[PDB]
DNA sequence: TAGG
């Protein structure tokens, strides 16, 4: 069983536990600590049972009622006991424990064994006043709400550590949660150091991998990471003067626009040649219109994403279309 | 000849709201006035 | 020269000599000049029609070719297009007529016929009535819409019917004769008289003229003729709402009119490209009223046909939308409903505020707030102003040639404002809360003298005005090359505006520069030194990067709108300075670092077009950072320095702790929306730890208050869980405001004494026994505290009841509450520990079943959630049960404290 | 000492699932009471039929009916001779006002909890 | 200084 040095911890140990009167006479005693019960490894040392009188039995002091709560019947072994508001007060305490055969009682007080047959010796008793039979209804249903709560439960990695795996497997580490605030934050273009100063993706850069000035370094850790955005082709940059400066492919759509008013001329060509354009026939007006270093990795992936205009047939890979 | 004043010299000059009235020296108010004599002669 | 013969005759090519002569020169308001004549007696020198005029209709109208309508019999209409527009002055009502050689012809609109002239002679929802006046004009009211008054009652308007030579004769005498005009009688709007107002179809013919001269010009009340008739033929307004335009338009130029801009430009007609601000000022209230798309108003219509006028024959009952005020009565009729509600004894409750000794009564007095929303007054008001930027003290307010209100803008919610074009731009706003803060200074001495008068020493308040832009609307104020640079950054942090001490200049005789109110940002530059080509910025020059704006004297006034993460534009005019971006009067704190540079007087910045937080690891112990920022919402404020009690918001913590924020005297007036009820972002504060081990804030000269939104209109309940008594023990997460409904267990003690209520010492009869000490006033107040042993079915805890709230842990009406505590005045302490009245019926009470009962708490957990708690070992407790003394580690006990106490059922 | 007086409900012990002998709560309606020779019959309804179950109120003998209301009983179930099934009431006490809907959901989750023990 |  539980030891005795743990039982405080418990915190049903100071408490008056609302059980039922069929655990009562049914709880193990602790061979340790006589008077002190188990129920489901929890140290009882004090109940709290309402129910109905069906006995009374006088002393010279005390009383013995029996006490039925359709589980079980014990006996509790109840013992007996500004001038015009004190004695007004006398005449209310002996209403509480004026208690015949019918009644409902509440009584708080600890087991005590007396060759296996077990009482309750009250600490505080009194009579309930139940006419609509409501506090007894109320009983019935809290009852195995705090079983199931309380006294049936027993009483008792690299995004994490990014600091482990080095540079060059950081790099690709960093670029995927930085890609998600692009998202829903409607960003069309940025600069590089505005990603340096959130600390949502500025305390995932400064591992100590970088001891080989630190916050210098943490440039280089965000160009290499901001690269790989754009050999994948989702940002891009135009010849602007500074190099720090990007765009997202996604978000901006005047070159959305530029995209789809090449097929109102069949892409400038009639078709007694092969049919339709190809990928490479938007590339002769595009990179000499806009810019000569485009990138291919973005010149189809903007027709990955215009799809759903009506634009052409995707009739197959390599091979744009015409009307 | 040598006529009296004419169109051309009320509109370059007398800029201060002038009346005039050639039947005889009358203050009329029947109701409210408040002024402003003058002795020009139009035609 | 502008002949105006009254009773005209066809002696047109004759008759000289005018002996009843009578001139009147320009008006100051007429570029065309052309002054008029007022002659006043006469001078000295297929088939034909008959019967006698009735209506004439006054309208020589102007649509393309020039025609007016008369009417005959003792009926039958003509129509006149040609150039015998001068028999309109000869015609009479009543006059028979022979006037002959009338043609039959068609006419658009309906084909009926009607008669039309050739080269001929001439011989001899509410509704409105139709009347025949002739009164006398006594008064003007407004001169270019057409406002005059009649007699002691009965206005007129001439401004549905093209009016032009009746402007120059009508001045106060003046004798007209009125044919057929709609009378309204009930038309509202601020206007009480009933109103006169003819149409296409009614004469206005004059019978003398007037005799007095003309008042004054006084340009404030002869300009904008023409943006009136705009409001009429082609914006077509109706009766009701051309009175109230006529009337707030009067009341806009009150606020702007002499020196925001001039007379002449408010109030001209809108051309086709964008001027008339006086027209897109009242706009925002003449699209809900009178929507556009609506019939055209038909030129023979209005005369020929049955009668369907403009709408003067139909009209509608408006009370008034608008009455846009001054800045000066909206601060002046703002702070006289502050101390109009101010109630001392409505802020204090009764049975809470009767326990409460005169330093703490004070206190709780000393600051409160009230929101006025003035667009929900009987005229419904509306905010108007010019904002401007003081560069005297960096504060924002609007303005007008009245006053000036201080205000607090946001952009949107949780967004600031960060663009200084709006600078000299006039706002106006419908939707805002106008805030008034009370600061009072009182020396009650206890709770039954709130009600009586002399003991408030100081009072003052503070207004100003809280609104979104998105519920505004910005205009720009009309006014009556390469040599350019620019380089742009990205902010980081901006620091306090405070007074701050100046380091010496290098190299120089020893002298120190004087202390000057300023701030410094800290920022970062994205490219080289760009300048200007065309309306843009060229290519940058080839470029740590990290510099410190310094910003003082004239250079102060761009404080409100720099704000981390957005990206500016530092621009500066003149000559093309090669090294001018990079470097040089510096800050004492800045000392070391040669990345400082001075914003000029003549620099303009612009904008070029979520912050940071400390972790819920601040309520740490071993720390060396003392620089936390966090988003919070305000719970309370007091005047102790000023306190704040905010409530964290941490989206990882789930029942974030309170905190406690001092502001004190070089920080000490506050920002705007410092209210109880806004979220509001606190970036780098003092982070401290207490004696009692208590974590708390301060300002610092660091900080950057930015408030995200306004305190609702509204406040809600959102009550307290119904936790077990357990939780609060195992595990972590856990709430320190529930309920717990349990059952009382034992009565610990209780203490039930009286004290002065000026000091906190005890009264035998109400006497001051401290130690013989001067007092002013012999009163004296009661205190309770009792504490208790309730427990739920699964835990056990302590709870401490303070005065007030111990009754009713008893269970004790307030009638026999009070007369148990009065039986406790003779001897002032009595306090149980668990002579013959008192002490054996208290001993009776806390050990009855009338009060070790079931009981529904609400409670709070008295560890004060700011606090560090260490981990440590539990101790060893002895618990005999029975016969047998053994042994058990006990965790330390639950110490609540109580908010209120109910019962079960 | 008495057994526990188990709940039962009044259609359960109208069908004859509940031994002779046992000692039960059922609850009903005071319909007739018979002051001569000590007889009660109480009244309930399922879902569509009526139930009724017959008390003998002979140990709590001063009986002052209240003809129409609810009433709880807790006794022991005897049988007489050929079907006639009694509850020698040591307990009748009258509730007047009672949630029976609630009561008789009580009684479920109470027999719901102790069958997954 | 900052709960008592
Ligand atoms: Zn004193």
């Amino acid at each position: 069983e539980t030891p005795s040095l743990l039982w405080g911890l418990d915190p049903v140990f100071l408490a008056f536990a609302k059980l039922y009167i069929r655990d009562i006479l049914d709880m193990k005693e602790s061979r340790q600590v006589p008077g002190v019960f188990l129920y489901n490894g929890h140290p009882i040392k004090q109940v709290d049972v309402l129910g109905t009188v069906i006995g009374v039995r006088e002393r010279d002091a005390f009383y013995s009622y029996g006490v039925d709560d359709s589980t079980g019947v014990i006996n509790c072994i109840c013992w007996k006991k500004l001038t015009s508001q004190l004695k007004k007060l006398q005449e209310t305490i002996e209403q509480k424990t004026k208690i015949e055969i019918g009644d409902t009682i509440r009584v708080r007080g600890s087991i005590r064994t007396y060759r296996e047959e077990r009482e309750i010796h009250a600490t505080t008793y009194y009579k309930v006043d139940d006419p609509v039979w409501n506090i007894q209804i109320a009983r019935m249903l809290e009852l195995p709400t705090i079983y199931r709560k309380v006294y049936d439960q027993p009483f008792h990695e690299a995004l994490s550590n990014p600091g482990a795996l080095d540079l060059p497997s950081l790099t690709s580490l960093l670029s995927e949660k930085a890609k998600e605030f692009l998202m829903e934050n409607r960003v069309q273009s940025f600069y590089q150091q505005e990603l340096e100063m959130v600390e949502s993706l500025l305390s995932l850069a400064n591992q100590p991998v970088i001891h080989s000035t630190t916050s210098k370094a943490i440039h280089s850790i965000f160009k290499n990471a901001i690269q790989l955005l754009q050999e994948k082709g989702l940002v891009f940059q135009k010849d602007d003067g500074f190099d720090n400066l990007y765009y997202v492919t996604r978000e901006d759509k005047d070159l959305h626009r530029k995209i789809h008013r090449i097929i109102q001329q069949d892409c400038q060509k009639p078709n007694h040649m092969e049919k339709g354009c190809h990928f490479l026939h938007i590339l002769a007006c595009a990179r000499l219109s806009i810019r000569p270093g485009l990138s291919e990795a973005v010149l189809q992936q903007v027709l990955e994403l215009l799809e759903d205009q009506s634009d052409i047939v995707s009739t197959m890979e390599h091979y744009y279309t015409a009307f | 000849a040598i006529s009296q004043a004419i169109i051309r010299l009320l509109v370059e000059d007398g800029t201060a709201e002038a009346v005039v009235t050639c039947r005889n020296h009358h203050v009329a108010a029947a109701l409210g006035l408040c002024p402003r004599e003058w002795a020009s002669l139009l035609d | 020269s502008c002949e105006l013969i009254d009773l005209d005759l066809s002696w047109l090519g004759h008759l000289f000599l005018f002996p009843r002569w009578s001139y009147l020169p320009p008006a100051r308001w007429n570029s065309s000049g052309e002054g008029h004549l007022e002659l006043w007696d006469a001078p000295v020198p297929q088939r034909n029609l008959a019967g006698s005029l009735v209506r004439l209709s006054a309208l020589v109208k102007s649509k393309q070719k020039a025609y007016f309508i008369l009417s005959l019999g003792r009926v039958s209409i003509i129509v006149q297009v040609p150039a015998q527009l001068v028999w309109h002055r000869a015609l009479r009502p009543g006059t028979a007529y022979v006037l002959t050689e009338l043609r039959v012809s068609k006419i658009r609109g309906q084909r009926q016929h009607v008669w039309m002239t050739s080269q001929s002679s001439r011989l001899l929802v509410r509704y409105s009535r139709l009347l025949s006046y002739s009164g006398a004009v006594t008064g003007v009211l407004n001169e270019p819409a057409g406002l005059y008054e009649l007699d002691g009652q009965l206005g007129l308007c001439l401004a549905y019917q093209q009016f032009r030579g009746l402007r120059r004769v009508m001045r106060p005498g003046v004798c007209l004769q009125l044919q057929d005009v709609h009378l309204l009688q009930s038309v509202g709007g601020g206007t009480r008289r009933p109103v006169l107002a003819p149409c296409l179809r009614g004469a206005v013919l004059l019978q003398s003229f007037s005799r007095q001269k003309p008042g004054a010009h006084s340009s404030r009340q002869a300009y904008g003729a023409s943006l009136y008739e705009q409001l009429v033929w082609e914006r077509q307004l109706g009766l009701p709402l051309y009175l109230w335009a006529t009337k707030a338009l009067e009341e806009l130029a009150c606020k702007l009119c002499p020196h925001v801009l001039r007379h002449h430009q408010f109030l001209q007609h809108s051309s086709p490209g964008s001027p008339s601000l006086g027209l897109q000022l009242l706009a925002p209230t003449l699209d809900l009223l009178a929507p556009p798309g609506s019939p055209v108003r038909n030129a023979h219509n209005e005369i020929l046909e049955e009668p369907h006028h403009c709408p003067l024959q139909k009209y509608t009952r408006l009370q008034t939308p608008s009455s846009f005020p001054t800045l000066a009565t909206l601060k002046e009729e703002g702070q006289r409903k502050a101390w109009a509600s101010f109630d001392p004894k409505a802020l204090l409750p009764l049975p809470e505020a009767s326990y409460l000794p005169s330093c703490q009564l004070n206190r709780r007095l000393a600051w409160s707030w009230l929101c006025l929303l003035p667009s929900a007054f009987c005229p419904a008001q509306v905010l108007l102003g010019v904002l401007v930027a003081s560069s005297h003290k960096g504060c924002l307010q609007l303005r007008d040639q009245s006053g000036s209100l201080p205000c607090l803008l946001l952009a949107k919610h949780s967004q600031p404002l960060s663009d200084p074009r709006l600078i000299g731009c006039l706002v106006r706003a419908e939707r805002f809360q106008l805030i008034v803060e009370r600061d009072v200074r009182s020396s009650f001495p206890s709770w039954k003298e709130l009600s009586m008068p002399g003991f408030i020493q100081k009072q003052q308040a503070r207004v100003y005005v809280q609104f979104f832009l998105a519920d505004a609307l910005i205009l720009p104020v009309p006014r009556p090359p390469h040599l350019g640079q620019s380089r742009l950054f990205l902010l980081c942090h901006k620091e306090a505006l405070m007074k701050r001490n100046f380091c010496v200049p290098p190299g120089a005789s020893p002298e120190v520069p004087k202390p000057a109110l300023s701030f410094y940002v800290l920022g970062s530059w994205l490219g080289g030194t760009q300048r200007k080509e065309g309306t843009g910025w060229g290519l940058p020059e080839p470029q740590d990067q990290k510099v410190h704006l310094i910003f003082f004297g004239s250079s102060v006034r761009w404080f409100e709108f720099l704000h981390p993460g957005q990206v500016y534009r530092l621009i500066a005019p003149g000559p093309a300075t090669p090294m001018l971006f990079e470097k040089d009067r510096r800050p004492l704190e800045l000392a070391g670092c040669a990345s400082c540079l001075t914003v000029q007087d003549n620099w303009t910045l612009e904008l070029e077009s979520l912050p940071e937080s400390s972790l819920t690891d601040l309520l740490s112990d071993n720390f060396t950072d003392s620089l936390v920022s966090f988003s919070a919402e305000i719970l309370s404020r007091t005047l102790c320095c000023v306190k704040l009690t905010v409530a964290l918001e941490t989206a990882e913590c789930e029942f974030p702790p309170h905190l406690d924020v001092y502001i004190e005297d070089p920080h000490l007036p506050p920002s705007l929306g410092l209210l109880p009820g806004a979220r509001v972002h606190f970036s780098q504060l003092e982070k401290r730890v207490s004696r009692s081990h208590n974590v708390y804030c301060c300002f610092r000269s660091s900080t950057y208050v930015q408030v995200l939104s306004f305190p609702p209109e509204t406040t809600i309940s959102i009550p307290l869980p119904h936790i077990y008594l357990a939780e609060l023990l195992q595990g972590g997460q856990s709430p320190f405001q529930a309920t717990a409904s349990c059952h009382i267990v034992s009565v610990f003690s209780l203490q039930l004494f009286w004290v002065c209520a000026y000091c906190t010492s005890i009264c035998r009869q109400g006497k001051c026994t401290r130690l013989g000490s001067t007092c002013p006033t012999q009163t004296a107040i009661s205190q309770a505290i009792i504490r208790l042993l309730v427990e739920d079915g699964t835990a056990e805890a302590v709870v401490t009841c303070r005065n007030h709230h111990v009754a009713a842990a008893l269970g004790l009406c307030p009638r026999e509450w009070a007369s148990l505590l009065d039986f406790v005045q003779v001897p002032g302490r009595v306090v149980l520990q668990f002579d013959e009245p008192m002490t054996m019926f208290l001993w009776t009470l806390c050990t009855s079943p009338s009060v070790l009962r079931p009981i529904v708490l609400s409670f709070e957990l008295e560890r004060k959630p700011s606090k560090i708690v260490p981990l440590e070992p539990p101790r060893l407790q002895r618990f005999q049960c029975g016969e047998l003394p053994f042994l058990t580690h006990v965790n330390p006990r639950l110490r609540l404290s109580c908010l209120s106490i109910r019962e079960s059922e | 000492l008495p057994k526990p007086g188990t709940y039962y409900l009044p259609w359960e012990v109208s069908a004859g699932q509940v031994p002779d002998g046992s000692t039960l709560r059922t609850f009903g309606r005071l319909c007739l009471y018979d002051m001569i020779q000590s007889r009660v019959t109480l009244m309930a309804q399922h879902g569509s039929d009526q139930h009724q179950v017959l008390v003998c109120t002979k140990l709590v003998e001063p009986f002052h009916a209240q003809v129409g209301s609810l009433y709880i009983v807790l006794g022991e179930l005897q049988h007489q001779q050929d079907r006639g099934s009694v509850v020698k009431a040591r307990v009748l006490t009258c509730v007047e006002g009672m949630n029976l809907p609630l009561l008789e959901q009580a009684i479920r989750e109470q027999r719901l909890y102790k069958q997954e023990r």
